[PDB]
């Protein structure tokens, strides 16, 4: 156990490790009545033995990096460093005196970094894969350097930026800039938070300005950063250019070993090399009295003010406080009026006092009106910007002889002066609740403004301080102050951060982590000052590091930040640790919040909890303040139980005062309240996050509004119109005192009522625009019980306001929160991000909640769904969910396990010819079980078997039985096109010639061909829609009812949206046919694992004996599925940690001869991850091709796609949609040959089932422009991916799924317990109903319901009426639901003239539009859209546009940012997409790509696949267009035809008739 | 003292502790007689928003159970605009909740309120304000009297009979000089059973606010208000107290 107090330095402000100071000769002490003047002369000029680089001696590409200077040459400091600083790329530390022109020194290195990205011959510069960073102490200097680096490097085209570290949302858009300038803390937070790890690798130059802060309280941060750099390099292997700029102080030696600086870069300059030699004079006041010291400073000041000014030059003066600059100005002005007022009056009354009296005479408003006329200046941090500008411009132009200013001038504006004087020095620090001497950095920075290089031969610095200080400021200003580490002070915090990052899991990790700290080196160099007991034994300081690490770590343990097994050595960060590190909070405060914060906490306690923070540790309640405070405390709006003589009360009061933006006269109070409102934000945010992670309603609810009040300086009782920067002043106060609900003003839909409400015409027209621009929404939602224990919530939201960019910014976040009846416990929460282009465009969202076990048994009344803006007042809107009563599905019945089988063989088959089909004499375990009811029985039969178990082979038996008994035509249904395509090529090689059968597939694009293909074949393969397109006229087509066997493979997708609904409709029809025509049909349904198969069985008329249904954990081989949750990824594809994890698992798998297959969201990701594989592999031990480097070369000559050259060259196979056949052959076969164990697959190519030994799933999110966000993978896709696992014989198949926290539960839940198959049929009612009406099958309303009885929907709506929106759980209610449904549908049909209802029973008959719809198979709404859009005046273009709007195109991809590509194409194509419709829609993409198709324009790999997908669905659509046109007698039909030709031959109908001919290039033409 | 609200507002913070000890004051259970069930979740929130000093009341809505129609399950509550006093309260008319969903079958069962005292009968003010409005609309409505005394709370339900309705009706004005005619025998002990299985919710005013002790200058006791589902506010919630914030 160690005492952290004993280790930290007890000497307080004076880190003087050596009382012995040394002065240069020529210095001397002159004693005076009120003080001792100890002065040092200016240093002699140095004799460098190197010639300076001339501005023109530099390379060409950088000549404008250095202005047409007054000297046009680098100075000695800048010249000596030039070699390593420009020509070399070594890390370095440059320690140089006051004002060494850091800008240029930086620019050299910047220019060097720019080198190895500048293209060889190309006179242009890669501004990609290249970033640089600049760390500076204060935000002011940061801004100054951003300015000095913006225009300075503009000629290169490089963009610079101040790192908006005050926004975590503004770190996504920051990527367009290359040069980042920022503070240590912003950078620390930025680098620490994992989400930004994506762009850290890009940085290759780091300049740390004022490194000598290592001795200051900030040091630990810089130390943490440098430690971070040299710690988790891992795969990187390259450390950025580490460059440190410092002041001249001892221990520069150690900073070298800290920053990894060799002597070739280690430089050290003394006061001699200052561009302007600075003389020193120390005024040591001797007073014992309080006030008499005021005159001691003032007299000593005046002595030096008059001394300097009397020597014909200007001076600058620094004060210890704010207003003090004007109080000092007054004293000096009066002191001269008493006497001289001549030296400060003017240098020429005829040509100086003119401007002084004319333009330099004041227009500005403050008291400066009088001051400025005496030749004095006041640069107060608080004056108006214009005043400050016009003020400093006076000192610059030589008018004002003395400038008094705040410290801020030393950091911001570069305004030099000959002599600088420091008054006060003893400054107040709210952090310590007391006073301390001015920090060294501030002194140095202030002296940074001493002298004028070009104008003056020497400058001068003068200090006014107490004789108690004397040597300290000397030790600062003469190379004596040591640079010691303060890391210990915050060691516990920086350690926590690293543990959170997963960079520390045991003590030795931290032990090794500490080795990259300045503390470590300084302890090594000097153990006697850091109080190390034994370096004798430990010399490397291993044991000590272990002790310290444990000592901090167990504090983190006991404070519940991290979880730590002291004995066995294992560390695991917790929520609190994550919040602590990621929100940059001190551990103590976090502990306080953790321990003090109850779930029952109300508003009043929260302020006290806030006050108790570590940040307010030393808040002293001074009695001087007691009166003024008590005046507030008496009349506070929120009760304070603490007494007036107690810090907590002071903090609470001051915060609540800040929320009312009150004014205080005392400096002491003001500095404090400033500090408070400064830290209050992050503190409160931390508190909120804590309350949210614990799932406590009211605490978070209140705290959010409190944070909002914290940032907006306003109470919830104030009107949000106040929040606008452009608002009516007089109006609001009339509303605040109105007692009228604010929400009632929003629905004033006119400037008149607005004008009325605010009592003003003038301001009505103004505020009217603001009301219409106020963030507001309208939401609605419902509940959907998937299963007993799971409730699905579906929401639909519209954002209703005008996005005035000026106030709203780029983004408006919103807190979504689902909570209980009481509003106490939080059930679910998420953050919605409202962007400009989603406003008005209402949309939907859905999520899963596992129902509370309490509520599961006893139905609660209602939940509450609340939505509130993260930063806008009274935007909050909440509504209830479900409530109206629901019946939860009954808990799932058990599956059907398999009894022992080592049975069934090829010999149980009658014909020996059949035995040569399956080859493998044995039948698979689960496969053998159902044999009897398939090969022998002619009954309707269902088999639900896990995907990967062998249903494919099961399907064949039904056919073999169907064939050996000479039954008739056989229909194989399957939505999986690839599988059909394979099965056609497969079956006629094994089956055709063995019993006289013709097998042939089907392209739905030509139903007429297909009909003949049906008639002309014994057995056929089709997708559901393809065959449904034929079956939908079974009445006429005789060869439909001739059928006897139908196989329904992968039937589980009857819930897979619309195509699935059609799939359902098909088998429903075939049942209806078997019934109506009496002749029975055999249904052989093959599916993967299901829930309650009973419904599915009864539905298909199955013999309940043979409706087999097995569970997922029935696999013929062993599967080991791993799933890992990662934080802050649920709104993006994937992150670095997942990538690393994946490749680790992959390579580890490959190491054991088990090749690995990785699934990714898209091709782009595959490419990126391929590159990632190359860098990953080429930097470690395992890195091989998995084959010889020699034998593989020939296949590199098969580049039918260049992209695959260099990646596959290094041992990574790639697969994507649109891939050339040769490529896919080559790569897949190479993969199978074992030429590569690392396969990368695009999600799209799940169809290309390259089964393997181990499968990996990298990310589960894929962006879609339809819903305008990221969409997650579903059970079917993921399962189809998972199915590809079979370890070599005895080896278990291994699966790795990488996803987010919000999804892991769901996946692990539904992958083991299959998700219930519900009916999507409810969405396609118009289509199927209209179609059934078209064939005069359904003629009366009753017949509709009669028809519905044959569907899965009808049998499934009874067992879960909640899911389908059934108003009444009772069967009666369900019949009512059906009746109302059908009625609404029929009215909807007749509304648009699809059907006609002949009144009386009544009778219904089809009409034109609906008949068309049913004829060609187009959606009701597409028809409706076409009818109300096509006109007798419509032209070809308009017909194309009208075509592009079809519903059938919603299934077309809309990749993230593809719009940018579409804009590029729109400039190559003549027809213009109408501007009065969103270009974020797919119709835009279709409209353009069809033109690109007509123009035979060269397209990307993505768009061509999109194009194919588009073209697939055009033929039976244009026919609908022309048929609509030709029905009204509109001759324009002849146009739509001319369009139809262009679509088939892929050319404009305007070109040479020979262009439509294959391969007729321009030469032939 | 002029700042009365402060002490009380600090005080009623710990009302959730008074729910660590609750007494179900129920007498002999009769099968023939109807019986009322009270959700725990409603008691929780209704109490922890109330006040130690000022009285507060709300309306209660419920309906008959399926298995036995005589069991009246309280399903929801309504906080109407009101202005409370110590021991007495000025509440408004019966809620107009025809607008809201699931309001088909929500039978007004009576009302529920805090008790500054600790009696075993309906009080003259209670009988008065109960007789007001409820008398000529539905005499079958009940009054749930909750002892809110420090440390622990107690629930007692009463059913006002004709004597209190007649006496209350004749008492056309809550005269401070009368206080005669009423007797402990006016009220029938109605069986009230507390249940944590059943769950209930709140119907709050459209403008959120329900307490007009700081907004009394604009308070309309006899008026129609539109309501909504939601979660209630504390008695001394910042929204109930606009005055104090603007006093700087």
């Amino acid at each position: 156990v160690i005492d952290l107090e004993k280790i930290k330095f007890d000497e307080s402000s004076k880190l003087m490790t050596v009382t012995k100071v040394s002065l240069p000769e020529g210095s001397f002490k002159r004693v005076k009545p009120q003080y001792d003047e100890i002065h040092i002369p200016a240093p002699s000029k140095p004799v460098i033995d190197y010639e300076l680089k001339e501005i023109t001696s530099l390379p060409d590409w950088c000549q404008e990096a250095f202005p047409s200077s007054e000297t046009t040459s680098l100075n000695p400091i800048q010249s000596k460093v030039f070699h390593a600083a420009f020509e070399g790329d070594s890390n370095m530390l440059i320690c140089a005196p006051t004002g060494s022109g850091k800008t240029n020194i930086a620019l050299l290195t910047v220019l060097k970094a720019l080198s190895h990205h500048y293209n060889p011959k190309t006179k242009k510069l890669n501004l990609s894969a290249f970033k640089i960073v600049y760390i500076a102490p204060l935000k002011a200097l940061v801004q100054e350097q951003v300015r000095e680096f913006q225009r300075r490097l503009a000629f290169l085209g490089i963009k610079v930026a101040e790192l908006t570290g005050d926004s975590r949302l503004s770190r996504k858009q920051i990527d367009e800039t290359q040069v980042l300038v920022s503070t240590p803390e912003k950078w620390d937070i930025t680098t620490r938070n994992s989400n930004n790890l994506a762009i850290v690798e890009l940085v290759r130059l780091l300049i740390i300005d004022e490194i000598h802060l290592l001795h200051d309280d900030r040091g630990p941060v810089l130390e943490s950063i440098v430690a971070r750099t040299f710690w988790a390099s891992k795969y990187g292997q390259e450390y950025p250019r580490i460059i440190g700029l410092s002041a001249t102080l001892p221990n520069y030696e150690d900073v070298g070993r800290f920053l990894r600086v060799p002597k070739e870069g280690l430089f050290y300059f003394d006061s001699s090399f200052r561009p302007c030699p600075l003389s020193q004079q120390f005024c040591g006041i001797k007073e014992r009295n309080s006030l008499k010291k005021l005159k001691a400073m003032n007299d000593a000041c005046y002595e030096k003010v008059l001394e300097s000014i009397n020597e014909g030059n200007q001076i600058i003066v620094f004060v210890h406080s704010r207003k003090e600059t004007s109080r000092t100005a007054t004293w000096l002005k009066n002191k001269f009026a008493e006497e001289n007022i001549t030296h400060k009056l003017t240098k020429n009354d005829a040509g100086s006092k003119q401007i002084l009296k004319t333009e330099a005479a004041n227009v500005l408003d403050p008291s400066l009106r009088k001051l400025i006329e005496s030749g004095i200046g006041t640069h107060h941090a608080g004056l108006t910007r214009s005043d400050r500008s016009l003020s400093e411009d006076l000192f610059a132009d030589g008018l004002l002889q003395v400038l008094v200013c705040t410290a801020t001038l030393a950091w911001g504006v570069n305004l030099p002066a000959h002599t600088v004087i420091i008054k006060g020095t003893d400054v107040y620090s709210p952090e310590k609740g007391s006073w301390e001497q001015l920090s060294p950095q501030d002194v140095l920075q202030m002296l940074g403004r001493a002298g004028r290089p070009r104008y003056d031969t020497f400058g001068e610095g003068i200090i006014i301080t107490d004789q108690s200080n004397v040597q300290y400021y000397l030790s600062v200003l003469n190379q004596q102050l040591p640079i010691e580490s303060q890391f210990v002070s915050k060691l516990v915090d920086n350690l926590n951060a690293e543990v959170v990052a997963g960079n520390i899991k045991c003590r030795n990790d931290a032990v090794n982590w500490l080795a990259y700290t300045y503390l470590y080196v300084r302890m090594l160099a000097s153990p006697m000052l850091y109080k190390v007991p034994d370096i004798s034994s430990d010399g490397q300081l291993k044991k000590f590091r272990e002790s310290l690490v444990h000592s901090a770590l167990c504090i983190l343990k006991e404070q519940e930040l991290v979880l730590y097994d002291a004995e066995n050595d294992v560390i695991e960060a917790t929520d609190l640790g994550n919040i602590a590190s990621s929100f940059y909070i001190n551990h103590a405060s976090m502990d306080v919040y953790n321990r003090e914060l109850d779930e029952h906490t109300t508003q009043i306690d929260l302020f006290r909890i806030f006050s108790m923070s570590e940040e307010f540790k030393y808040v002293s309640v001074r009695y001087e303040e007691k009166r003024e405070l008590k005046q507030l405390l008496e009349k506070a709006p929120i009760p304070i139980r603490e007494d007036i003589d107690d810090p907590l009360a002071k903090v609470n009061v001051l915060l609540q005062s800040y929320f009312s933006q009150l004014k205080f006269e005392g400096f002491a109070l003001n500095s404090d309240i400033v500090f408070i409102h400064q830290n209050a934000g992050r503190l409160l945010r931390a508190m909120f996050e804590i309350c949210l992670k614990r799932g406590w309603g009211h605490p978070t609810r209140m705290l959010l509004n409190l944070c909002k009040s914290a940032t907006t300086k306003m109470w919830p009782t104030n009107c949000p119109l106040r929040q606008f920067k452009t608002c009516p002043v007089e109006v609001i106060k009339r509303l605040e005192a109105s007692t009228v609900p604010w929400g009632d003003y929003l629905q004033l839909e006119t400037p008149a009522e607005v004008g009325r409400a605010i009592r003003s015409e003038k301001y009505g027209k103004q505020v009217y625009d603001l009301l219409k621009r106020f963030p507001k929404m309208s939401v609605t939602c419902n509940a959907q019980p998937i299963t007993r224990s799971v409730m699905r919530f579906n929401i639909e939201i519209i954002a209703d306001w005008i996005w005035d960019m000026n106030v709203h910014g780029s983004l408006e976040p919103f807190l979504l929160m689902l909570e209980d009846t009481d509003g106490d416990s939080i059930l679910y929460y998420d953050v919605l991000f409202i962007t400009p282009d989603i406003v008005g465009h209402e949309f939907t969202l859905s999520f899963t909640y596992e129902l509370k076990q309490h509520n599961q048994n006893n139905l609660p009344p209602n939940f509450f769904l609340t939505l509130i803006s993260e930063n806008w007042w009274h935007s909050e809107f909440e509504i209830p969910v479900s409530f109206n009563g629901f019946k939860l599905p009954k808990k799932f019945p058990p599956p059907t396990p398999l009894l022992e089988n080592i049975s069934i063989s090829t010999s149980e088959l009658g014909n020996d010819d059949f035995s040569e089909v399956f080859e493998f004499k044995t039948f698979n375990k689960i496969q053998s079980q159902v044999f009897e009811s398939l090969y022998n029985s002619n009954d309707s039969v269902f088999v639900g078997s896990g995907k990967g178990t062998g249903k494919t082979a099961m399907a064949e038996l039904a056919l073999l039985n169907h064939w050996r008994q000479n039954k008739g035509r056989a229909v194989y249904i399957n939505p999986s096109g690839e599988k059909i395509d394979f099965l056609l090529s497969d079956w006629n090689k094994r089956f055709s010639h063995l019993a006289g059968g013709k097998i042939i597939n089907k392209l739905g694009n030509d139903p007429s061909l297909n009909l003949k293909l049906l008639a002309k074949s014994h057995v056929l393969l089709a997708t559901p829609v393809q065959f449904e397109l034929l079956s939908r006229r079974w009445r006429q087509r005789k060869n439909i009812q001739s059928l006897e066997l139908m196989i329904y493979d992968d039937a589980h997708e009857i819930s897979q949206g619309v195509y699935g609904a059609v799939y359902e409709t098909l088998i429903s029809r075939m049942i209806f046919i078997a019934t109506q025509l009496e002749k029975k049909i055999r249904f052989v349904c093959l599916s993967n694992c299901l829930a309650n198969a009973r419904d599915f069985g009864e539905w298909a008329g199955m013999t309940k004996s043979n409706i087999y249904n097995f569970s997922p954990s029935e696999r013929i081989e062993p599967l080991e599925i791993n799933i890992q949750s990662f934080k802050d990824v649920e709104h993006i594809s994937f992150n670095f940690s997942m990538l690393q994890m994946a490749f680790e698992a992959s390579a580890a798998a490959a190491g054991n001869r088990n090749s690995s297959s990785v699934f990714l969201p898209s091709r782009k990701d595959c490419m990126e991850v391929a590159s990632a594989f190359m860098k990953f592999s080429k930097a470690i031990e395992w890195d091989m091709l998995n084959v010889e480097e020699e034998q593989i070369v020939p296949y590199i000559e098969k580049l039918t796609d260049g992209h695959l050259r260099a990646p596959l060259k290094h041992g990574v196979g790639i697969l994507y949609k649109g891939m050339a056949s040769n490529d896919e052959r080559i790569v897949k076969r190479l993969y199978e040959y074992g030429a590569v164990s690392v396969l990368l697959i695009s999600k799209d190519c799940s169809a290309f089932a390259c089964k393997t030994d181990e499968v990996i799933i990298l990310g589960t999110n894929l962006y879609d422009g339809a819903e305008h966000k990221y969409m997650p993978y579903t059970i079917n896709e993921l399962l189809e991916m998972v199915g590809l696992a079979s370890g070599n014989d005895s080896m278990a198949g291994k699966v790795l799924i990488l996803t987010s926290h919000n999804m892991k539960a769901y996946y692990k839940k539904f992958l083991i317990e299959p998700l219930p198959t519900e009916s999507y049929l409810q969405y396609i009612i118009h289509d199927t109903l209209n179609n059934e009406i078209a064939n005069s099958i359904i003629q009366s309303k009753q017949d509709c319901v009669d028809w519905f009885t044959y569907s899965y929907f009808y049998r499934r709506i009874h067992v879960n009426p909640s899911y389908y929106g059934v108003r009444d759980t009772s069967p009666h209610g369900i019949s009512v639901f059906l009746s109302n449904l059908v009625e609404t549908c029929l009215n909807d049909l007749v509304e648009s003239s699809f059907i006609e209802i002949d009144d009386t029973t009544e009778i219904i008959s089809t009409l034109s539009n609906g008949l068309i719809a049913s004829h060609y198979g187009v959606s009701f709404f597409t028809i409706q859209s076409f009818v109300s859009s096509l006109s007798n005046t419509s032209t070809l273009k308009n017909m194309l546009y009208v075509l592009s709007t079809a519903v059938e195109f919603e299934s077309v991809p809309l990749r993230k940012g593809d719009r940018a590509l579409l804009v590029k194409l729109s400039k190559r194509l003549p027809l213009r997409f109408p501007e009065h419709t969103s270009s974020g829609s797919v119709s835009f993409k279709v409209f353009l790509l069809l033109q690109a198709y007509f123009s035979r324009l060269e397209l990307p790999v993505d768009f061509q696949n999109d194009l194919k997908d588009i073209l697939e669905k055009v033929v039976p659509l244009i026919n609908v267009v022309v048929d609509i046109l030709s029905a009204n007698g509109y001759l324009n039909a002849t146009t739509a035809m001319d369009l139809a030709q262009m679509l088939i031959q892929g050319v404009w109908d305007v070109d040479n008739p020979l262009r439509q001919i294959p391969h007729f290039n321009n030469k032939i033409l | 003292s002029k700042n009365e609200w402060r002490k009380s507002a600090i005080a009623n913070t710990l009302l959730y502790l008074r729910l660590k000890n609750i007494y179900v004051s129920a007498d002999d259970f009769v099968e023939e007689q109807n019986v009322y069930v009270l959700p725990k979740n409603l008691l929780k929130k209704f109490i922890e928003i109330s006040d130690v000093k000022i009285q507060v009341a709300a309306f209660i809505y419920g309906m008959s159970a399926k298995d036995h129609p005589k069991v009246k399950e309280i399903k929801t509550v309504v906080l109407v605009p009101q202005l409370g006093h110590v021991g007495s309260v000025q509440i408004s008319n019966i809620p107009d909740i025809g607008d809201l969903p699931d309001t088909e079958g929500l039978e007004l069962l009576g009302w529920i309120h805090t008790q500054t005292e600790e009696l075993k009968f309906m009080a003259a003010s209670e009988v008065a304000t109960h007789s007001k409005l409820f008398a000529d609309k539905k005499r079958d409505c009940i009054d749930i009297s909750i002892f809110s005394t420090p440390g622990s709370v107690s629930l007692s339900a009463y059913n006002l009979t004709d004597e209190g309705y007649q006496w209350g009706e004749e008492n056309k004005d809550i005269m401070n000089v009368l206080s005669e005619g009423f007797e402990p025998t006016f009220s029938t002990h109605a069986q009230l059973l507390l249940s944590d299985r059943i769950t209930g919710n709140f119907i709050i005013p459209s403008g959120n606010v329900w307490n007009y002790t700081f907004m009394g200058t604009a308070f309309n006791q006899e008026g129609d208000y539109n309501f909504k589902y939601g979660i209630p506010l504390e008695f001394y919630n910042e929204m109930h107290r606009p005055v104090h914030f603007l006093q700087f």
